[PDB]
This record gives C-alpha cells, sequence and structure tokens, in this order.
RNA sequence: CUUAUGCUCUUAUUUACUAACAAAAUCAA
C-alpha cells in the first residue's frame, strides 16, 4: 500500500535515500539541495545547499549516497566533490528558534 | 556501420530459460567451505639583502611534469 | 532541446556540413605596459 | 579539371568497402532470384511443376 | 506560443473528430444494445453493419489524406532548398534540421 | 522521449571527451545548461580517472616491473597530452596576471649588463654584409650541419625529401640562397607553425620540436654566424661552458684541478672552510621573457636579427589536435636557440658574480684570463668566491670562508632564519652514493654554513627569471669536521679528498684521480670518481629502447646496437666503472637480456645450445661480434 | 617545388574541409595532388578560412597596432590574436 | 540416328606475377 506522498517536488533525481529511527528521512540531490523529511507526515522541514570545494565544478555539487550511523543522529554523505561530509543534528534548537518550514500543503499540487 | 554502442544490455531473462551445462569450472571449486558467525663581499652585486578538487591544478601534477618531462 | 552534434573529427556517415557549423576578448594588462616603457627608458638612459 | 573530377567523385561517395560489397551482394543475390523465378515460370510454360 | 502537449493535442483532435461526425450525420439527415452471456462471461453487443464500414472506411481516408499530405510534403522538401552542397538527400534532410535549430 | 534523444546528446559528451584531450573549450551554442553541467561532471570524472592511470603506469615504467609494449607508447601519448595542457595553462595565466618580471628587475637586469658590455667595451655583433669574406664556409658548415642528419638515412618521406632538395640547390646557388638568407633576416617575421614530438626515455619524456626546412636552413646559417662571432669578439667569458676548447670529461679534470690549484683550501689549520654549491637553474629557458630578450639582443647585435630572434621563438606549437601560441618560452628546438640560452645565463650569471668579481674572474678584455687563473694571489684572495663555472644550467660556485666571514654569514642566517629543534639537518642532502663515513657529515655548523651560503645565493636571482631552490641545490662543505669535498659535474659523481687528511695513503685503482698541484708538481689530494645514478639509469633506460623497438629484427642489429650503446657508455665515462656497483649489475642484466633476445629468436634459452662462440665471435666468422 | 595556389585547389580545399573537418589534414592532401596536409592545414589556418579578418584599418585598430607593437616588440603571433586577425597581414 | 590437338625429364637465358621476405646503422678511409 502507498503509505503517504512526500512534498518531494522541486529535486530532481533523488540519488540517496536514509531513513533515521527518529523518521528524519534524506534525500540526497543531484543538484547539491539535501533535504529532510519527516517520515510519517511527509513534510519538508530542512532545505540546505552544500559547498562544492575551494576549486571544483558546479555540477559537481550533489550528494551520491548516504546513511545514517546506528545512534540516528549523525548523517554521512558522499558527494560528486571527491569528498565525505558528516551532518549533525543541530542541538540547542528547541520548537521556538526554528520550527522549520511551515506545514503549508497545497491541492494545486494534486500529491497529497 | 558495424561498430555500435548499446541501446540495451545484455538481459538476464534469457539466459535463465536456456539449459544448464554443468561444465566444471576452476573458481567454482569447493573453497571456504566454513562461514564465521560474529559474537662587504655581500655589497658588490645587484640585487640581494592547500588542496585544490582538480587533478590537473594539483600540486604533485605539477611535481610531476617537471620531473618526468625534464 | 538539444543541438544536434556537429563534430570536428569523426563523421560517421560522411556528411557535408557548412563551414560555420564545424570551423579571447580581454586586453593585455598595465604589466606588459609598465615593462615595456621603462626597459625604453632604460635605453634612453643608456644611450645618454 | 581531371583533379577536380576526382575529387567530385570522392567526396560524393561516402560508404567504404562494407557498404559498397553489400549493396554487389544485395544486387547479385537479387538476380540469383529473378533467375530462378522466372525459370519456375518457363517450366510452368512447359507444364511441368 | 510553445508546442502543444499531448493532453491538449489528444483533446483537439478528439474535438475534430467530433465536428467531423457531427457532418457525417447532418449529412446523412440531408439526403435523407448489450447481451452479456450465461456460459460465459463474454459479453456481446448488437452493432449494425453500417457506421461500422463507415468508421473503418474513415480510418483509412485519413490515412490517405496524411499520407498524401506528408507526400506532398516531401516533394516540396527536396524541391525547394538548393543553396548548401549537399551528397545525397539525407544530407540536405540534416542540413535542414540545422537550419531549423537556428 | 527516449531513443531518439540518445543518439545526438551522447555524440555530444564524445565531441566534448575529444575537445577536453584536445583543450578545446567545448562551447555548444544554445545548450540547456543542466546539460551542459551534467557532461561537464563526467568529463571530469573520467578526466581524473585518465590522468591517474597516466601517473600510475608512469612510476610503473621507470621502476621497469612488467609494461606491455603497447602501454609504453600509450603513456607517451598520455603525457604529452597533460605536458602540453600544462604548457596551455601556463601560457594563459601568464597572459592573464601578466609578465612575472616586474620593469624594477627588468631595469635593473638591462643595467648590470649594459654595464658589462661597457666595461668590455664590447662592440655588438653586425648584420652579415654584402661582401663578408668568411660567408660561403658558415654557409659550408651550416649545410653540412644539416646534412649529417641524412647521410645516415636510408628511407625518407615527403619533408626531408624536400629538405634534401634545398641543401643540394644551396650547393648549386651559394650566391642566390645567401642572398634569400638576407632577405629573409630584413624582412620575414611570421614562421610556419612547429611540431612536437615527444621521446620516450623511460624515466623523463623529452620534447622534440621539428621546424619548417626553410626555417631550418636560415636558422643554421644564422646559428653558425652568431657563434663564430660571439667568440671571435670574446662574447661568452672563460666559464662558461659547454665549451669548444674541451669535452667534459677534460672539464670534470681541469675543474678538480682548478679546486686543487688554489692556494690554501686544504689547510683547517685555523677554523676555514671551503663551501662547494651545486644548483640547477630549474626553469631557466620556460621562464625567458622576450620583451626582456629583445631589448638585451639589441644591446649584442644588429636590431634586425634581434628581431628575427624575438620573431622565430613565437611561433605556433601543435601536437596533433592541441594547438596554441608560444608567446612566453623560449624553443630550445631552434638550431641558433643555442645562443640565446648562453648569453640568457650571462644575464643570470652577473647578477651572481656581480661586476667586480666577474671581473675579476675573466679578467681584462685585452688579455683575458683561461678558464682557471688569476692575474694575481691577491684578486683571488680579494673575495670568497673563488670558482665559478656554468655548464648548461648547473651552476658550480666555490667558496674559501675564513672564521670570521663564515660566522656572519651563519649568523645573520640564523638571525633571518632560527632553529631550536636544529632541523637544519634534516632537509639537508647529500650524495647517498658514497658511504656514511666519507659523505658529508651533518655537522651543526657546517649544516648552517651551508644553508646560509644558499639562503644568500638565493637572493641573488629573483624568482621571475630562474627557480632556484633548495630541493634541487647540493653543498659540500670542507672542515675540520669534513674532510671529504664531493660533487656531481657531469655524470661523474667527484670525491675530493686531500693528503693530509688521509691519515693513511694507500694505493689506488685506476679510478682514483690523483690531483696534482702545480708549483710543488706533488700530489696533495685523490678525486675519488663514481657514476651519477641518473646516467646510470639513462644507460638501463638505453638498453630497453633497443628491446623494444626492435621486435623482429635481425639478431647482428640488435648485436650492434648493444656495441654502440655499450662504447657509448664506456667511453664517455671510462674510469668510474672500476668504483660503481650498480652499474655493473646493470650492465650484467643488460647483455644477458639482449643475449635472452637472440635466444627469444629461436625457441631455446638454454645454455648449452649457446656457448659464448655464438654471441662474441666477430662477423668476419660468423658470429653477432657481441663486445 | 613549393608551388602557389591555384583557385581551383583553393575550392577543392574548402570543400575538403566541408566534408573532413578541420583535424584531418591527410585525408585533405589526398584529394589535393602536389600540396602537402602540413601546407593544407597552413593555409586554412592562415588564408581560407572564413572567421579571418580582411578588411579596412580603423584608426583605432591602427591606434591599437602602434600601441601593441610598441609594447610587445616583434611578437606577431600575440598581437594577432590581439587584433583578432591573421598575422602577415598584421605584420 | 551431328565424329575435330595426347601440358616431356634436366640445365642455361629473357619476361610477367608473387614472398604483402629481407636490407648500411655506430664506426675507419
Amino acid at each position: 500500500s502507498l503509505l503517504t506522498n512526500f512534498e518531494s517536488e522541486k529535486t530532481g533525481i533523488i540519488n540517496t535515500l536514509s531513513i533515521n529511527q527518529d523518521d528524519v528521512l534524506f534525500a540526497g540531490g543531484d543538484n547539491g539541495v539535501l533535504s529532510f523529511y519527516d517520515y510519517k507526515s511527509g513534510h519538508k522541514y530542512q532545505s540546505l545547499a552544500t559547498r562544492e570545494m575551494v576549486g571544483s565544478l558546479e555540477g559537481e555539487r550533489s550528494v551520491l549516497c548516504s546513511t545514517f550511523d546506528k545512534t540516528g543522529l549523525r548523517l554521512i554523505t558522499g558527494e560528486a566533490d571527491k569528498s565525505i561530509k558528516i551532518w549533525k543534528q543541530d542541538e540547542t534548537a528547541t520548537k521556538e528558534s526554528e520550527p522549520g518550514l511551515a506545514w503549508n500543503p497545497n491541492l494545486s499540487a494534486k500529491r497529497f | 556501420t558495424s561498430h555500435r554502442p548499446q541501446l540495451e544490455a545484455r538481459s538476464g531473462a534469457k539466459a535463465a530459460a536456456y539449459t544448464p551445462t554443468g561444465i566444471e569450472h576452476a573458481r567454482l571449486l569447493p573453497g571456504h567451505t566454513t562461514l564465521k558467525y560474529r559474537k662587504s663581499w655581500r655589497k658588490g652585486t645587484a640585487f640581494g639583502r592547500g588542496y585544490i578538487n582538480d587533478m590537473t591544478k594539483s600540486e604533485y601534477h605539477q611535481e610531476f611534469l617537471h620531473k618526468h618531462v625534464r | 532541446k538539444i543541438p544536434a552534434a556537429v563534430s570536428n573529427w569523426k563523421n560517421p556517415n560522411g556528411y557535408t556540413v557548412a563551414l560555420e557549423r564545424r570551423v579571447e576578448n580581454n586586453t593585455i594588462n598595465d604589466g606588459f605596459m609598465k615593462l615595456s616603457e621603462a626597459l625604453e627608458n632604460a635605453d634612453k638612459k643608456a644611450r645618454q | 579539371k581531371e583533379m577536380l573530377a576526382e575529387a567530385r567523385a570522392r567526396l560524393l561517395n561516402t560508404q567504404g568497402k562494407k557498404a559498397t560489397r553489400k549493396i554487389r551482394e544485395r544486387m547479385l543475390e537479387e538476380s540469383k532470384r529473378i533467375a530462378e523465378l522466372q525459370k519456375r515460370r518457363e517450366l510452368k510454360q512447359a507444364g511441368i511443376n | 506560443r510553445g508546442g502543444i502537449s499531448y493532453d491538449q493535442l489528444a483533446k483537439l483532435s478528439y474535438e475534430k473528430t467530433l465536428r467531423n461526425l457531427a457532418t457525417q450525420t447532418q449529412n446523412s439527415s440531408k439526403q435523407d444494445k448489450v447481451q452479456k452471456d450465461t456460459k460465459t462471461g463474454k459479453i456481446t453487443i448488437a452493432d449494425d453493419d453500417k457506421l461500422v464500414n463507415k468508421l473503418a472506411v474513415s480510418l483509412q481516408s485519413e490515412s490517405k489524406k496524411r499520407y498524401e499530405a506528408r507526400k506532398r510534403q516531401m516533394q516540396n522538401a527536396k524541391t525547394l532548398y538548393g543553396v548548401e552542397s549537399f551528397i545525397n538527400d539525407k544530407n540536405k534532410q540534416f542540413n535542414e534540421k540545422l537550419s531549423r535549430e537556428s | 522521449i527516449r531513443q531518439k534523444k540518445a543518439r545526438t546528446i551522447l555524440q555530444h559528451l564524445s565531441e566534448a571527451w575529444r575537445c577536453w584531450k584536445a583543450n578545446i573549450p567545448w562551447d555548444v551554442p544554445g545548450m540547456p545548461a543542466p546539460i551542459k553541467k551534467i557532461i561537464e561532471r563526467y568529463i571530469k570524472s573520467k578526466a581524473d580517472a585518465w590522468v591517474s592511470a597516466a601517473h600510475y603506469n608512469r612510476e610503473r615504467i621507470k621502476r621497469g616491473a612488467h609494461v606491455e609494449k603497447t602501454m609504453v607508447k600509450k603513456n607517451l601519448g598520455r603525457l604529452t597530452r597533460l605536458w602540453i595542457k600544462n604548457e596551455q595553462e601556463r601560457q594563459r595565466q601568464i597572459q592573464k596576471n601578466g609578465p612575472e618580471i616586474t620593469p624594477e628587475e627588468a631595469t635593473t637586469i638591462f643595467s648590470v649588463m649594459v654595464e658589462w658590455l661597457e666595461s668590455r667595451s664590447f662592440s655588438p655583433i653586425p648584420f652579415p654584409p654584402l661582401t663578408y669574406k668568411n660567408d660561403t664556409k658558415i654557409l659550408v658548415l651550416a649545410l653540412e650541419d644539416l646534412k649529417d642528419v641524412y647521410a645516415s638515412k636510408v628511407r625518407l618521406n615527403a619533408s626531408e625529401r624536400e629538405e634534401l632538395a634545398l641543401i643540394e640547390e644551396a650547393y648549386d646557388n651559394p650566391h642566390d640562397t645567401l642572398n634569400r638568407i638576407k632577405k629573409y633576416l630584413l624582412t620575414q617575421r611570421v614562421f610556419k607553425p612547429v611540431d612536437i614530438t615527444m621521446m620516450e626515455n623511460y624515466q623523463n619524456i623529452s620534447p622534440v620540436y621539428s621546424v619548417d626546412p626553410l626555417e631550418k636552413i636560415t636558422d643554421a646559417y644564422l646559428d653558425q654566424y652568431l657563434w663564430y662571432e660571439a667568440d671571435q669578439r670574446k662574447l661568452f667569458p672563460n666559464w662558461i661552458k659547454p665549451s669548444d676548447s674541451e669535452i667534459p670529461p677534460l672539464l670534470v679534470y681541469k675543474w678538480t684541478q682548478g679546486i686543487n690549484n688554489l692556494s690554501e683550501i686544504w689547510d683547517v689549520s685555523r677554523g676555514q672552510s671551503a663551501v662547494l654549491l651545486e644548483t640547477t637553474l630549474g626553469e631557466m629557458a620556460e621562464k625567458i621573457d622576450f620583451t626582456l630578450l629583445n631589448r638585451l639582443l639589441r644591446l649584442i647585435v644588429d636590431p634586425n636579427i634581434a628581431d628575427y630572434i624575438t620573431a622565430k621563438n613565437n611561433v605556433v606549437i601543435n601536437f596533433k589536435d592541441m594547438s596554441h601560441v608560444n608567446k612566453y618560452g623560449l624553443i630550445r628546438g631552434l638550431k641558433f636557440a643555442s645562443f640565446i640560452f648562453q648569453y640568457y645565463g650571462l644575464v643570470i650569471d652577473l647578477l651572481l658574480l656581480g661586476q667586480e668579481r666577474a671581473t675579476d674572474l675573466a679578467g681584462p678584455a685585452n688579455n683575458p684570463n683561461e678558464f682557471m687563473q688569476f692575474k694575481s694571489k691577491e684578486v683571488e684572495k680579494a673575495h670568497p668566491i673563488r670558482l665559478y663555472t656554468r655548464y648548461l644550467d648547473r651552476i658550480y660556485m666555490l667558496f674559501h670562508f675564513e672564521e670570521d666571514e663564515g660566522e656572519e654569514l651563519t649568523d645573520e642566517y640564523l638571525a633571518e632564519n632560527p632553529d631550536p629543534n636544529f632541523e637544519n639537518s634534516i632537509g639537508y642532502n647529500n650524495r647517498k652514493c658514497w658511504p656514511k663515513d666519507s659523505r658529508m657529515r651533518l655537522i651543526r655548523q657546517d649544516v648552517n654554513l651551508g644553508r646560509a651560503v644558499f639562503w644568500e645565493i638565493q637572493s641573488r636571482v629573483p624568482t621571475s627569471l630562474t627557480s632556484i631552490k633548495w630541493e634541487n641545490a647540493f653543498v659540500s662543505v670542507y672542515s675540520k669536521n669534513n674532510p671529504n669535498l664531493l660533487f656531481s659535474m657531469c655524470g661523474f659523481e667527484v670525491r675530493i679528498l686531500p693528503r693530509q687528511r688521509m691519515e693513511e695513503v694507500v694505493s689506488n685503482d685506476e679510478g682514483v684521480w690523483d690531483l696534482v698541484d702545480e708549483r710543488t708538481k706533488q700530489r696533495t689530494a685523490k678525486a675519488y670518481l663514481k657514476v651519477s645514478e641518473e646516467e646510470i639509469k639513462k644507460f638501463d633506460s638505453r638498453i630497453r629502447g633497443i628491446l623494444m623497438a626492435s621486435g623482429s629484427t635481425t639478431f647482428t642489429k640488435v648485436a650492434a646496437k648493444w656495441n654502440t650503446s655499450l662504447i657509448s657508455l664506456f667511453t664517455y665515462f671510462r674510469e668510474a666503472i672500476v668504483a660503481t656497483e650498480p652499474l655493473l649489475d646493470i650492465l650484467v642484466k643488460g647483455e644477458t637480456r639482449i643475449q635472452n633476445r637472440v635466444k627469444l629468436g629461436l625457441n631455446s634459452k638454454m645454455p648449452t645450445r649457446f656457448p659464448p662462440a655464438v654471441f662474441y665471435t666477430p662477423k668476419e666468422l660468423g658470429g653477432l661480434g657481441m663486445i | 617545388k613549393g608551388g602557389v595556389w591555384t583557385n581551383v585547389e583553393d575550392q577543392i580545399l574548402k570543400a575538403a574541409v566541408q566534408k573532413y573537418g578541420t583535424h584531418q589534414w591527410s585525408k585533405v592532401a589526398s584529394l589535393l595532388q602536389k600540396k602537402t596536409a602540413r601546407q593544407s592545414e597552413l593555409r586554412w589556418n592562415e588564408y581560407l578560412n572564413p572567421k579571418l579578418n580582411f578588411t579596412e584599418f580603423s584608426k583605432e585598430e591602427d591606434a591599437q597596432l602602434l600601441d601593441l607593437a610598441r609594447e610587445l616588440p616583434n611578437q606577431w603571433r600575440t598581437i594577432a590574436d590581439m587584433m583578432a586577425r591573421p598575422a602577415q597581414v598584421c605584420v
């Protein structure tokens, strides 16, 4: 059964997926844009863009593969810039200060 | 013509319905049969007194082509 | 929409395609400017 | 002009050995076929099938 | 401007076939069921022998018109352009493609 | 759409991969920019695999561990692509960022060179007149110089067929082709493009420039003309090497005799010391600037020829696809290119010696010194640079220091560059061929004095002209602590040990020179000789050249090429093969491998089938005639 | 033996580069008797290329030329890339 | 029931095709 449809629209070629125990879903982008989705609701709550390198091509900013660790508080992304980035969930952040992106659906994009 | 790129790869669907041969290969011999489980002279003269993601612009590549050309 | 590929090396069907398909903008900096004028001045000085 | 007549013919001939030979074998195969069919017709003119 | 998407062009060609079908019914006016099987699940539809012929003749005639329209377009396409040097028809054909890209 | 764009869009890749290999920028005019991001991304990915395999196989070839015959040529192809890319990049960033020399540097360079030529009363080389008494012979020497390539050739293709016609027509018409050459030196300023072919030497890949033959004729005339007038008017001083007076192993012998014959080097009664320095001039000919070159050649030569020389270095250079414009660096492949380089050597050198000491070395203009002379003891003594010489781009300096001068020179270095962890002996390099006892011992006051000399000298020449680095530099110190003064001039590697520091005098073999003091006629030192490891690896690379080029050649040619290579080996350095162990191993490894090559001509590597009468009997009796 | 270019051979070479491409010069010299693939490459890159600039001299060009030839003395392949012109015309 | 050239063994010379055979290098006059 189709459980839910995420707000994945506007991402283009998602290279990799990773799922946390905490339902943080990861979607590595070929555009370099990496987006974090709540798995239960299918909502983007963070969108981020990496830096490519000191000197490298603008197409190389892309995530190719990813995993969480056993704990789930680290995200390891191997990217096409010939590097590994370790993404870390930011502590000292309460609901206030950073709710993320607003829970705003539209019926025009008929995803639901 | 006669020199073409692939439109598709050779699929495993066709090889699954063939009959086998049972020829005996050297690398399919029994080996590792047991799994392991986890538990003043200086005055007269004219004048005295870091990583880039490019294999061709790298410092090692410059030190290469200076030594291997000469 | 992708342009068709007109190569300068290969031509597998041997096509005849016009010359405009097959076939910088900066200036010299003041380093060349100041270099040549200083050498000429030194040459004029050496001539003196 | 003889250089130009050679150049005019070389620029307008694009195939190579393999395509020209394939053309020749295809024409000769059809010529063998057309011959064999009219044989059967001429034998059918005699009534022998 | 743009091209026409395959949803809209499906609709427009749907409407064109409706308009042509309506003019056939108008011209036919001027010039003057379902049974399901018990044994099998197969279904039988009673039809007139007319309008099956008329559909088949129309589809053939539309195919003829498009065939001869493209054939006359073939005739124009090899008679119009003669500026650039070529080798065969396929050279001029491909160099018409590079002119369309400009 | 799935099937129709796949044809088109991958042909864009294949075209773009060709354009990267050819250093064409690959601009498709109206291209959907995400697709241009993709194709640039994978071609950078294929670039990294292509460049890494080029580095990986080149280390594997230098080790000499089972590389294919095809893969040697494939690796020559990939490295000559990458060398020209490094060349084309270096041309572009020079043109963006301007000349490396500042105008103050070029003013100082020009002022020194003017002062030198004014001091020597040098009259510049004229343009060759209509009535020039030496003119037909200089053309004769030039055309024989061009012919001697083809006196040894058999089978020719188009470019040398029309070349050999030109020499023969120049023989038939001397006065016609002299007027054509003088007409080219006046008027011609644009030249046909030059092709680079690059030779395999299995340790380095060296460039070779092929010039147009009509340009080759007027180059060789200009080559032979300028050198005659330069040596006639005494342009180059006595210490510029190579000179026509001696062969290079006689240069090394006169150098060690000249080291011996200064007064009181070996005396270390006081704390006085002696330092020899070896430096490459790095990218000397790669970093010559033409605007300086043209102006400095106005000093030395009539401006027409000086204009010709500057014009000829600016040509299009093309490999197969890659074509660019040599608008900065000098091309060695020209015939006259010899003359500029030694002249540009003199510009570098007058910085180092200064106006006073280079006057003291080369002596007055009416009565020049020889290669090892001074007009007195005092003119020798007045400055610590006792001996200077320059062999092409290597530099050999000899410093005699009193206690006070050595102490000032090392204290100012340590004041400018302190050493609390005493790491000056870490990066210091000496000859790992000589044994550790008689190598240069790493003792602090000599190590710090050695770096302080080099730090003094690296300041004398700017980094815009040449790149004098410590990684290429070799310093030998002679002291109370070090009895050995050891250096490498030419494929020789020489260790000089004096007689008073020998403790015991033992008779040696003939690989040891006996250095003779002149005025006592007494043998006062011994210069031990070995081969450089570089020339050893050149000879091993040479033998692999015989073995890989000859696939199915006749047996007596393989044996003949071995004779040519081994005679060339043993004639140039003969004495140093006594003392070198790994050269003798490579002689064995080469000769057995060539005997294995003849054995592979048959299907037998049997010893009993091949007694040494098979290989070593001369050709008159029917053998290979191997040596 | 070093021959001059007729306008016949000029038209073969332009039709050759139109089919073969600018890199296959030995393909071009096969059609072109008496001439070399070096000579064929040299003329197309010095004369026959329609991208080249054979026209009148504006006073901006003449002031630019006398600047460049004073600043870069006798570097004509260098100056002709700065002027975007053929080199012997620039001389 | 229409009936029409049987190539000789060796040696020499000449010509044609063919080996997709081979080859003056260092060096001494």
